[PDB]
RNA sequence: AUUUUU
RNA sequence: AUUUUU
């Protein structure tokens, strides 16, 4: 929204693989993984709208608060004809292999750089969507029990 | 060199075809493909080549036993669900607990109720009392593909248990499928 | 098909319509200096994406080399970056007489330790990392006069040891990483100790990766004129130093499951 | 070095990462100021050890004496309906102590990057190290500072939106601390 | 002469101030996904003008000889 | 063939680099370079080649005269305000205007005033009463480069006359450089 | 401005070599000179403004 | 002094070259300078201190 | 390779004979030469050929 | 530093 | 259907 400031939060979340539908069934699958994962933003906004928004990423940090990004895995995004910039972040444990269902990937957290502009026939505020896949370097490792019971 | 395509900048409206294995990058990164076992755990022979529980029956006089086998929302053969069409060699594990007798087991993707009735010729494997067996029912189905949801996306399993006195018991089912052909992925499941 | 032949249908026209005077119209078209592209910059960790970019710009003749030919200051131009590597005093604690063998003289948490307090050159990066990977170079110092004797026992311990120190048998601590040191002979101890644990990293602030100690071999025989005041320090380097995982400052994050 | 990579990054990640790329300031470009204006500016270089949650913070400290490079990267974004444009150019210290005794409409003379809004969302500049000295005390304000002037007022429409923030980015093309000293105490390379 | 000069004049420049440690900086230049192009199909006596287009999609290693 | 570009259409933001020596053309129009003379005067070693008034002080006794050497804001040299940084070789012009007497001149780019209390290897060239000199100091600043506008940006200059008997006068200077290197070009200056 | 007529005059004036920062530092350093003069006017309008 | 500290400080100072007789007459001489200087601390003790 | 003598580690009752022009190193460190000037403003020929008020 | 001149 | 394994 126009009305977030030009440092204000538009979104702050701890991701976890279960928070992705596809990841999800392999995480009540698999017990253990590895590889980089891939978040794809996209802002459905009109072609007059203009604005800059930064979303980092801290690798498997916990405190859900909001800080700055400087040192973060960030990525700037410029509205322009192709609304869907992504972020990737490497495979970060203390193993080669990690749980599948344990510890956080880490913070994530989209700021706003730029109040989004508009005009007289423009929407003043847009929606957005979050999606998350695997890296081309994805691999799971051991089957494990479920956690939970699809329909 | 690098494109600003590969880098981040993209658009969700360009993804068509399904299927794009296209690289990421940025400076001081790169896919790396580590292995820590000499061999994949993700390939469908390999994951369901393992079984997984079904269901337990307890039988008390020498009746019959007919299943719907289906795919199951429950263990790890759940990453199933992610596909809509099956097709392949089926591997089903019985457990016969009883103290004295004979287990009759067949396998038929046939739905008349009347063809199992015999066992003719539905593969009436027997597994002697307290033993164990795994048969591998091949695709005997009149459908080409088997919808993976359906109630009875895998064939029925019948068990017609020959007991000799009083004795009772139950018998346990687990499955697993020897190489499956899975196609068309949909989307994923929800949780219950 | 159209819509950009205005130029050769106005250079040839006139082309074609001159007089000795050559013609009289000339038409040139082609593509605006602001096109439709989009520009892409990554930095450490970053990337900038921006789809209406303008031509960057610079100086004059322009050195970008940023190296500076006089030299005005003598060091290597690699000197910050492993500034961090540095050796530096990790410990000084004072052997008191009259300490049975087996007594622990002094320890030292691995591998925080380094980044002990806002003083240490490795303290800064640091805390930009919440995972480490490295090699460590001690050289515990200990002097005493010639007229004095004694014996101390210099051992790596890793986090497994250290966690059943009192399940192990002393006397057998010659086992680990050692340097049984007989004072009056050596005055300092070398240990060359690589990155052990049962994780590929190591959370940064943390007593993983085992700690240093220093025990008493054999109590110090101070003879009566002799000296009593014995000093024990532990100064350690970084063979080889590796800060992965990215973090807010000196913010606690679990790379452990 | 950890074969199986469990951190996948660089192995020089940790060493780059203070030239890394960061937020150097946030300003709104409030309407009705006119031309010359100055919406912005950053002291340059200590503007890249701003906060403690700079990556360039932790070495910065412990040394006295820097030479660098930087790459600026100025943003504003504004709608298409709107228009106008800003001037962004770097001062060295020479410009920045005798500002007032320049003539602005001349600055074109300096690295910039006259940004016409409504074209433009970032400007780009690259800047190599530049004073008269070889090395520069580490948490001044010399080698200059990078401004970001109006060069022609905002012309917001009735309906448009009213609130545009210029963003500067600063990244070290080539970063070089020398003089060891004790954690940020002020020390005179200088004479 | 501009306006896409962005990635030879920040790839070069990194390049030329570039240590042991490799170059600081990469920058990449090229055009959009969505260009602007104009697409035609025509059917049994129909013809679709499509002045907006967007890249087609399709199943998984398709087979359409159907 | 000529692009638009040429013609007149561009875009102010697509300037940089700085220094982009592009050619503008028309119709009945091309860039005509006309010579008059054998050389430039536009050169930076030929204009500052040629000396400028700078400032004149008058001696009664045998006192020294200390002033911080700067770029003028005055004349041809005005020029040099153009840049921010200067190297290179200075000549100085020294007019010693008096009866009987000599006159020592010496330069240093040391700001310390005691260095020059006493004159031991501060250059002091001798210029006998009613005479005039002209020395060429050379770069000895302990910076590698001179903002040129600092009220010192030239090294100080040193007059110790040594007069003999009550006679008094002016020494009038003026001043030029060798063959200077002027970087990073800045705003041009403002009118008082 | 819009309101400006189709034939009215948004700018006019004579011009001389003093009215430029930077030449008019020539200006007040050589005598003479010779060449052509290049002006650029650059309009800042909206992307819908023509 | 055995007495000091094992972290005590046994001389501190700022050190200006004219601190040293040598040195100090190329000050009085020499206004510039440049290149690294060398402090060379001789502790005379006996065979048996350590 | 170098010597723990050209480290720091010496005697100062072995400097004779008189004239010892040894190098001093450590890591990160060399003796860097750079010049300023076309030449010696140290040689005696130079330095004393300037005269002096007596 | 053809950063005196060719 | 190296859709047991190489």
């Amino acid at each position: 929204s126009a009305t977030t400031a030009p440092q204000s939060i538009v979104h702050r979340n701890i991701v976890y693989l279960r928070l992705f539908p596809n990841l999800n069934v392999f995480v009540n699958s698999y017990s253990y993984f590895r590889g980089s994962l891939v978040l794809r933003l996209s802002v459905y906004a009109s072609t007059f709208n203009r604005g800059r928004l930064r979303m980092g990423f801290f690798p498997n940090a916990t405190t859900d608060s909001t800080s700055t990004l400087d040192n973060a895995i960030y990525t700037i995004c410029d509205i322009g004809s192709d609304n869907s910039f992504e972020i990737t972040i490497p495979y970060s444990f203390s193993t080669w292999m990690r749980k599948t269902n344990g510890h956080p990937i880490g913070l994530f957290q989209i700021e706003v750089l730029n109040r989004l502009t508009y005009n007289s026939s423009s929407p003043s505020e847009v929606y957005c969507i979050v999606q998350g896949k695997m890296g081309q370097d994805a691999r799971f490792f051991c089957p494990t029990g479920s956690v939970v019971t699809f329909q | 060199t690098m494109s600003p395509n590969e880098l981040g900048l993209t658009s969700a409206q360009d993804d068509g075809p399904l299927g794009q294995e296209k690289p990421n990058y940025f400076l001081n990164f790169r896919s790396m493909n580590v292995d820590i076992f000499t061999v994949s755990h993700t390939k469908v022979d390999n994951l369901f080549g393992r079984a997984w529980f079904f269901m337990e029956h307890t039988f008390t006089n020498e009746g019959q036993w007919r299943v719907p086998l289906e795919f199951p929302k429950q263990g790890h053969g759940s990453l199933s669900l992610l596909f809509a069409y099956f097709t392949g060699e089926l591997n089903i594990h019985v457990l016969f607990l009883s103290e004295r007798g004979f287990l009759r087991v067949a396998h038929t993707y046939d739905t008349s109720n009347d063809r199992v009735n015999f066992l003719s010729s539905n593969g009436v494997i027997t597994v002697p009392a307290g033993e164990q067996m795994t048969l591998s029912a091949p695709y005997y189905s009149n459908k080409p593909l088997r919808t993976v949801r359906d109630n009875n996306s895998l064939g029925y399993l019948m068990c017609k248990p020959f007991l000799t006195g009083t004795s009772t018991g139950k018998i346990e089912v687990y499955l697993s499928l020897r190489c499956p052909n899975f196609f068309f992925p949909l989307p994923a499941p929800k949780v219950t | 098909v159209g819509n950009e032949i205005g130029g050769n249908l106005l250079t040839k026209v006139a082309d074609d319509a001159s007089n000795i005077l050559g013609p009289n119209c000339f038409a040139t078209t082609a593509e605006p200096e602001n096109k439709n592209v989009v520009q892409a910059t990554t930095t450490v960790n970053t990337t900038n994406l921006t789809q209406h970019p303008s031509a960057p710009t610079m100086p004059f003749s322009p050195d970008f080399s940023n190296v500076d030919n006089f030299h005005s200051m003598a060091y290597d131009i690699t000197t910050g970056d492993k500034n961090p590597s540095k050796l530096v005093r990790l410990e000084t604690h004072e052997w008191t007489p009259s300490w049975a063998r087996g007594y622990q003289i002094t320890h030292v948490e691995l591998p925080k330790v380094f980044w002990d307090h806002q003083d240490k050159p490795a303290y800064g990066q640091s805390r930009y990392f919440a995972a480490v990977r490295c090699g460590f170079h001690f050289q515990v110092q200990v002097n005493v006069n010639q007229g004095t004797a004694g014996s101390a026992l210099v051992v790596y311990e890793p986090k497994p040891v250290v966690t059943y120190d009192s399940k192990l048998e002393f006397g057998a601590f010659t086992n680990l990483p050692h340097v049984l040191m007989n004072l009056a002979e050596t005055t300092q101890a070398d240990l060359c100790i690589p990155y052990v644990a049962d994780t590929n990293y190591v959370k940064t602030d943390s007593s993983d990766l085992g700690q240093l100690k220093v025990y008493v071999w054999t109590p110090l025989s101070i003879p009566t004129g002799s000296a009593n005041q014995v000093d024990v320090t532990i100064l350690g380097s970084l063979l080889q130093l590796d800060f992965q995982n990215p973090r807010v400052f000196a913010q606690d994050v679990n790379i452990y499951d």
